[PDB]
């Protein structure tokens, strides 16, 4: 490949200036959402979010070095657990609420409007307070989304992947060297980091259920590219 | 078929 | 506190003496399974399992220390996921195979006796594979397993208490670079494997949730009846 | 809770 070269600088500079953009949701509509107008302004942003993700993988180091299908199959795993990380990390400046967009922050009470919601908000938001404890830097972000990709569907397959997931770990203890951060607070601070990971799959699964449970109850109709990474998951 | 084949190609 | 003045080898050593026994099935060799046999065969043993794995999360340095309440949430969360990663464990040695116990060695074709359950036979001896693959030892094992009891359920809860958590949990963060220290790992190898390890828990949580999906299927079907005991933490999931 | 009697004793 090429990207088990890159320096560690040069693997953070690579996936910083690969970030997606940060997208709006339609202008409006007015006073409390119901159930069906909730669903479908999310529904909609999702939809167009994960046409940047799936451009933003390609730009990320080692994954266009991967075959069609294996790139297929990670996508396919990770896209909640990478739309979530993604909502957390712009939440984290906004305590007790969501930054779905700039013009689309909600808290916990709206969670409310969707049936089995609020249990999903809740999860964010603790996931949002705990980046907020440990004063998680851009650069750690980007890291840790990068691998969520290349992790979540590793195990359900290998080789070149994981020399890629060292590679990543690399640049997270370079990243706390250079922070200040002493040998046993690294190892402390990259555990602590890599655990939260295991919470946003728990949240992933419990939300891709829901999602599941709003396509048979029809709520409101989802996007094809929705439903076929929806459908991925039996 | 698969729209994610052709946003991964595109 | 009582596990916050304790060195690395005392902590494993702690955490080895506390492990519980690998209990035997119900099973007789002398028949094929039905759906529900089978589930009924492994409700009895994850039933008996539970019992042990309470006993033991209270030996569990830092564990005791915790409140009641915080302590049926932690065991709640995470019970699945112990029996999962001690059934992953167990079937190390077994390459293509699942130990659930010494007189119970099932394969891939067999988890097809029951409905989708082929699925996550798939997902555990991939995690067996991965463990012989990086060469798992038992006193790595024994901390994972520890972590996950902490960990699974600490996002879900004055709350600190909380640092009392996460403090037991880099205590435990520590125990494994000092093993990898002495399997001559460098400080790279050490971070490398510690991350690799860690990954693991992400897919043992996948695990958990298809494979608690499947028994509450398996609940409102009235299929096969589970234990009073494994109702109750099955109910704690909200599914 | 079956689970509070277990942790109890
Ligand atoms: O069709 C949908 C797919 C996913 C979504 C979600 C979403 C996540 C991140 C994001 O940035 C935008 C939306 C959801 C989000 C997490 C779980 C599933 C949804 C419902 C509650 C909030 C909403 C609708
Ligand atoms: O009531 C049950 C609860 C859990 C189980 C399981 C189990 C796990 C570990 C173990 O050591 C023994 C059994 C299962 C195991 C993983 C997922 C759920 C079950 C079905 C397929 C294998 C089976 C029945």
């Amino acid at each position: 490949s090429l990207a088990l070269s890159l320096t560690a600088d040069q693997m953070v500079s690579a996936l910083l200036d690969a970030e997606p953009p940060i997208l709006y949701s339609e202008y409006d509509p007015t006073r409390p959402f119901s159930e069906a107008s909730m669903m479908g302004l999310l529904t909609n942003l999702a939809d167009r979010e994960l046409v940047h993700m799936i451009n933003w993988a390609k730009r990320v180091p080692g994954f266009v070095d991967l075959t069609l299908h294996d790139q297929v199959h990670l996508l396919e795993c990770a896209w909640l657990e990478i739309l979530m990380i993604g909502l957390v990390w712009r939440s984290m400046e906004h305590p007790g609420k969501l930054l779905f967009a700039p013009n689309l922050l909600l808290d916990r009470n709206q969670g409310k409007c969707v049936e089995g919601m609020v249990e999903i908000f809740d999860m964010l938001l603790a996931t949002s307070s705990r980046f907020r404890m440990m004063n998680l830097q851009g650069e750690e972000f980007v890291c840790l989304k990068s691998i969520i990709l290349l992790n979540s569907g590793v195990y359900t397959f290998k080789d070149h992947i994981h020399r890629v997931l060292d590679k990543i770990t690399d640049t997270l203890i370079h990243l706390m060297a250079k922070a200040g951060l002493t040998l046993q607070q690294q190892h402390q601070r990259l555990a602590q980091l890599l655990l939260i990971l295991s919470h946003i799959r728990h949240m992933s699964n419990k939300g891709m259920e829901h999602l599941y449970s709003m396509k048979c109850k029809n709520v409101v109709p989802l996007s094809d590219l929705l439903l076929e990474m929806l459908d991925a998951h039996r | 078929h698969k729209i994610l084949h052709r946003l991964l190609q595109d």
